[PDB]
């Protein structure tokens, strides 16, 4: 009796922490290896929940760099161009497009092509000296000649065909565009565009918050199995005392 | 505790009972329970003064970002909310402006 | 956020904690009093019969 | 977490080195055939075997217009044009002899580091050399082989996590089967000399 008495608190201290922990849990253990397995399965869905979790991840930053592209102030490769729009007497030519109504931006943009977003300048001789020091710009810049303030078309061998524009840019060169859809051109509704992306964003938002939130839960359950068992293993699963004081 | 002396749960009673003054010096509900708790001729007004506590907190959950009724299960969810919050705090530095 | 959370389990916490405590220590000393009083009626009672 | 943060990256290479699928280096099968369907052949097949150091003023010096067609005549393409759909949004043609294929009109002057090219009436266009050149492929095996070695490098120390988690593994089940059969008499006195008093 004096041997069972002075086990006892123990052994009622662990069975509540044990029960306490399963009863979260949606299993009931019953023995030291059957926690080990519940451990291992534990791992196996921390591995998996990660592995959702960073690729919504992923997805949310496309989304975020796909908006970004949109944004400001005419919205193109801003990262260099105002600057370089300003170092030259020029204007960019997608700010001059600003106001283009949305049935015409898919013809104009196949029109322009690679060279919407190129810098319109009148001269185009007084970029020669400044074109030596450019080390830091996109890695293809467009350059036009003409009037910032009523631009005239440029001189394109352009012809319209079906859905689709064709130009000579060259001798031996043709280019040949298919009318996109969404364009650069007519940066009033592309806001239209964005906003259907940042409904698009919020929906990611969301279920990245759920599956993190997930994740860490996993974890913490770990944490608590952990700390269960560096302080409880001595005295698990072990007889009742109280049925045997009691015999 | 079944397996202890009156003397160690009287002192863990009183040790007790001295926070809890403290804690609930600003509220009246719960400073009058527990001032009608303390005479030992009747039981049952500690269990009513545990139960005015229980329900004062289930008012402060603000379910919004929470769920659980039971406060002491709602300890793990603010858990995990710092563990989250804390983690989404760490960096963009995708800084470039005009 | 974070601050705002912080407040919140920090209050939790501490006040549960206070008034389990309390609670359940006078709980079970009622218990071990009744028990006491049992086992005494059961020993007088053995020895005054006998 | 670790080998498992591993294999993730070792995924990502694999994927990489997947998208270069053809020959060494993914190359728009749609493409071959439009240049079946009219007179003529792709300008990378063409320079695909200039040298590497060379390659990178070419790429800068023919910009986007590096993926096009040869097609001497440009007589084949405007009836057929309206007939194009499947083909990629900007199509780009260039005239000369496939197999001796003269300098394409440029009017092009180098700089440190750059092309200018005056493609049009009112228009120049500037760029910059890059990496990775279109031409002068030479099957560019090399960056593949880099990659192969980022990948077998990834591959090493997944393999030495995964032996490390083994050995860890297998001292835990060593403790779990202690305290199982054990723990009860663990760390006691020796009972002989109790036995002798």
């Amino acid at each position: 009796i004096q041997s069972l008495t002075a086990r006892a608190p123990v052994w009622l201290a662990a069975q509540d922490t044990l029960n306490q922990l399963c009863e979260q849990s949606g299993e009931t253990l019953a023995s030291s290896n059957d926690v080990t397995e519940y451990m291992q399965q534990l791992l196996e869905r921390e591995r998996e929940a990660t592995v959702e979790r960073d690729e919504v991840a992923a997805q949310k930053r496309e989304l975020e760099k796909q908006i970004e592209r949109l944004s400001q102030p005419s919205g193109a490769e801003d990262s260099r161009m105002i600057a370089l729009a300003e170092r030259f007497g020029g204007v960019l030519l997608s700010e001059i497009y600003d106001d283009i109504t949305i049935d015409d931006a898919p013809y104009f943009s196949a029109l322009y092509g690679p060279a919407r977003h190129g810098i319109v300048v009148p001269d185009l001789s007084l970029v020669r000296p400044h074109l030596e020091t450019l080390e830091d710009c996109p890695e293809d810049l467009y350059l036009i000649e003409g009037d910032p303030q009523s631009f005239d078309d440029s001189v394109f061998n352009a012809e319209e065909q079906t859905n689709a524009v064709l130009v000579k840019s060259s001798d031996r060169q043709w280019r040949y565009s298919r009318y996109p859809e969404l364009p650069l051109f007519g940066r009033a509704a592309r806001e239209n565009r964005l906003e259907a992306l940042n409904l698009e964003r919020d929906a990611l938002a969301e279920r990245y918050a759920t599956l993190s939130f997930d994740v860490q839960k996993i974890q913490r359950a770990h944490q608590a199995f952990s700390q269960f068992v560096g302080k409880h293993l001595s005295v698990a699963f072990d007889t009742d005392p109280e049925a045997e004081i009691r015999e | 505790l079944a397996y202890m002396e009156g003397g160690a749960l009287r002192s863990m009673s009183d040790k007790a009972l001295g926070a809890l003054r403290l804690a609930v010096a600003d509220n009246e509900h719960l400073r009058d329970a527990l001032r009608l708790s303390e005479d030992p001729k009747r039981p049952e007004r500690k269990v009513q003064f545990f139960i005015a506590v229980y329900q004062h907190l289930r008012e402060r959950i603000r379910q919004d970002i929470i769920r659980t009724d039971d406060p002491v299960d709602a300890i793990e969810q603010m858990e995990i909310e710092l563990a989250r919050l804390t983690e989404e705090l760490t960096a963009r530095e995708q800084k470039l402006a005009i | 956020a974070i601050r705002v959370t912080q407040s919140d389990r920090d209050l939790f916490k501490h006040l549960i904690t206070e008034a389990t405590s309390y609670v359940s220590a006078d709980y079970m000393r009622h218990a071990n009093e009744r028990r006491t009083h049992l086992d005494e009626a059961l020993a007088l009672r053995g020895e005054l019969f006998g």
